């Protein structure tokens, strides 16, 4: 079985949108 | 032409082809079936007069004319439509030549200028390089 | 996961975590694969052990 609790994601889940290097 | 692998002494009747079909064949349709063609109005299911087997042989011997030789035919079909590319041609690479103005076509990006060694900390997934103003600055060598 | 113009993309990143379960510390997330699926992905399900 499973539950359906709800939680806050906070600041989470950011991925690199591209493959272009950057700095500063 | 294949007169070596489809031919031998004493003959060979391995291959088959159909001359009697109930209708034409739609493009890219396979009709593998052994159904005796009907002649007249008989429900005959057999061989003989008015009762013909659908498929005949391509009997091949090393001694025929040019029009009877076992040609090996391969047809390549392509889909040149708006869809993601999966199979395509042999893109060609060359040398690098550093510290010299040169036209570069790195993996599809084209530009002009000078390329040399760098001390980036490129992440393994990273492929391109840029700056604040979105200009291609650093390129990782796809073959080095 | 996402299916922008097909081209299924998967981004994975593994953190040993802290005593909590879902942390608040920032963790960048890197691509792993991108292949031309080109199908109408609408439903989603998981597999168990
Ligand atoms: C979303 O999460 C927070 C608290 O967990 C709050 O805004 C609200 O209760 C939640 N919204 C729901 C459960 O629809
Ligand atoms: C590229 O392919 C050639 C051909 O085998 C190989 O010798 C070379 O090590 C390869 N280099 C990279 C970076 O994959
Ligand atoms: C399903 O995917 C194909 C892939 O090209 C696309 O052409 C089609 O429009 C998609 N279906 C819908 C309802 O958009």
């Amino acid at each position: 079985t499973t539950t359906q609790s709800y939680t806050n994601s906070f600041t989470r889940g950011v991925y690199y949108p591209d493959k272009v290097f950057r700095s500063s | 032409n294949s007169n070596k692998l489809d031919s031998k002494h004493s003959g060979n009747y391995d291959y088959w082809y159909r001359l009697f079909r109930k209708s034409k064949l739609k493009p890219f349709e396979r009709d593998i079936s052994t159904e005796i063609y009907q002649a007249g109005n008989k429900p005959c299911k057999g061989k003989g007069p008015n009762c013909y087997f659908p498929l005949q042989s391509y009997g091949f011997r090393p001694t025929y004319g040019v029009g009877h030789q076992p040609y090996r035919v391969v047809v390549l079909s392509f889909e040149l439509l708006h869809a993601p590319a999966t199979v395509c041609g042999p893109k060609k690479s060359t040398n690098l030549v550093k510290n010299k103005c040169v036209n570069f076509n790195f993996n599809g990006l084209t530009g002009t200028g000078v390329l040399t060694k760098s001390n980036k900390k490129f992440l393994p997934f990273q492929q391109f390089g840029r700056d604040i103003v979105d200009t291609t600055d650093a390129v990782r060598d796809p073959q080095t | 996961f996402k299916n922008i113009d097909g081209y299924f993309k998967i981004y994975s990143k593994h953190t040993p975590i802290i005593g909590r379960d879902f942390p608040q510390g920032f963790s960048a997330l890197e691509p792993l694969v991108d292949l031309p699926i080109g199908i109408n992905i609408t439903r989603f399900q998981t597999l168990l052990a």
